[PDB]
């Protein structure tokens, strides 16, 4: 029945930079809600909504939803690691009928990426602890400028950025995996297929 | 708070599984959602006591209400579309809803194809050690099949949160292939300074969510159960 449209779908904003999602509806919405679901977690309500046109903010957060009562916005200052996650509008259905119930979006995944200051990229080789003829490749110390695509070899799995652990940040480093069973497989050539920084270590095993 | 049962779950097509919800806040109202990669979807909701009302997809689903504090959703023959992440829920006054911690629910055609993950710690390279003065090991969960695995660290007893960079989503192996087996990477940095203590034991956890024991296995392999694969590694100092 009811619609809500969020945009946009996803959002990779780096650490301590600003969020801004929206919502919008074809039908009109006298309470509107915003969530926040982390990874691994529930939804937990993160602003409750109930005057039209009124700025509410609590420290972090900023949201209002218009006269009109169709659009809505949500917005984040000085983005930390923690507010990875999914995050929904909702709507009270209008009505008795559908009252209880609530329309959501389809939600904007966010993602927050480290700040690093001083980057010393290289690729390293790592070997198992049990059978030394396995190996993994650790490209890691890049920037957030840098992206790393997949490998055109189907027999070559490559690992994109990974999310840090929110618990704590110390250690904090960009990183991606690769490895492979071809005998034709060195970490030299592994991120082909990607952009990486000019003056990347590569060592030797 | 509300609680779910159970968090992960593995079933077949054509089977009876009921999910169980509670709360102790004596809400009135009760929703269950399932989220598959369309939004949060309302299957039922309660609007009290022995009160149940079809949301905006029923169908496959059968809910009960004889008490308030339960709001169990059952799928009376499991089909391969009711693969989800199922989100219990409560109101007390509208429109603020509560969500339980969520159900992972996956139905197969067949116990066949799942799969214990394969765990192996990476050592860091000297190289690193030599260069930035910092040692980061990498685990490598592979060939586990569905997704239900939870990775954490283990050095010597306690937690290891620092310096932790574990995949956000898992990698399907073959990702042309239906129902392909997944492969999880993580990562734990160290100064190497504590690398080069040989008494710090190093232990990669992979937490695998597979059959319950009121299974069976007409195979010759040891049944997929739920069960922890975990690699080791040792501090060398050289």
């Amino acid at each position: 029945m009811q619609q809500l449209n969020q945009s946009p779908q996803s959002m990779f904003i780096q650490e301590g930079e600003d969020v801004s999602m929206n919502c919008t509806s074809s039908s009109i919405f006298n309470t509107w809600l915003w969530y926040k679901q982390e990874p691994g977690e529930g939804p937990v309500l993160l602003i409750a909504l109930y005057k039209a046109g009124e700025l509410t903010s609590n420290g972090r957060l900023t949201a209002q939803f218009g006269i009109t009562r169709k659009d809505s916005f949500l917005n984040i200052s000085a983005s930390i690691p923690s507010d990875v996650g999914i995050y929904f509008c909702a709507g009270q259905d209008v009505g008795n009928t559908n009252a209880g119930k609530s329309t959501f979006g389809d939600g904007t995944t966010l993602t927050v990426k480290p700040n690093i200051q001083n980057p010393d990229p290289a690729v390293y080789q790592l070997r198992d602890s049990k059978s030394s003829d396995k190996s993994v490749c650790l490209f890691t110390d890049f920037d957030s400028q840098t992206n790393v695509s997949q490998s055109k070899d189907s027999d070559v799995y490559i690992t994109d950025k990974c999310v840090l652990d929110m618990r704590s940040m110390d250690f904090k480093s960009n990183s991606a995996v690769a490895w492979s069973n071809k005998s034709d497989f060195a970490c030299a050539n592994a991120f082909n297929n990607s952009i990486i920084p000019e003056d990347t270590f590569f060592p030797s095993p | 708070g509300i609680t779910q049962s159970p968090r992960y779950k593995i079933t077949e097509t054509g089977r009876q599984v009921t999910l169980m919800c509670h709360q102790t806040w004596s809400h009135s109202y009760m929703f269950w959602y399932r989220q598959d990669l369309h939004g949060l979807r309302l299957i039922y909701y309660s609007a009290a006591a022995d009160i149940t009302d079809k949301g905006e997809v029923p169908d496959g689903y059968v809910v009960s209400r004889s008490k308030t504090e339960n709001f169990p959703l059952t799928l009376e023959s499991a089909t391969r579309s009711q693969t989800s992440v199922y989100f219990c829920a409560s109101s007390g006054v509208p429109p603020v809803q509560f969500f339980g911690p969520g159900t992972r629910l996956t139905v197969l055609e067949d116990l066949n194809k799942v799969f214990p993950p394969e765990v192996a710690v990476f050592e860091p390279s000297e190289a690193e050690i030599s260069h930035t003065q910092k040692a980061t090991l990498v685990c490598l969960a592979t060939g586990f099949f569905p997704d239900h695995v939870e990775l954490s660290w283990w050095v010597n007893g306690k937690e290891v949160h620092s310096g932790v960079c574990t995949d956000p989503q898992p990698l399907k192996e073959q990702p042309a292939l239906n129902d392909s087996r997944y492969a999880l990477s993580s990562r734990l940095r160290v100064s190497a300074t504590f690398w080069q203590n040989p008494r710090n034991h190093f232990r990669c956890q992979v937490q695998f969510y597979g059959l319950s024991e009121n299974d069976e296995w007409t195979q010759d392999r040891a049944k997929p159960v739920t069960q922890i694969v975990s690699a080791e590694a040792w501090g060398r100092a050289d």
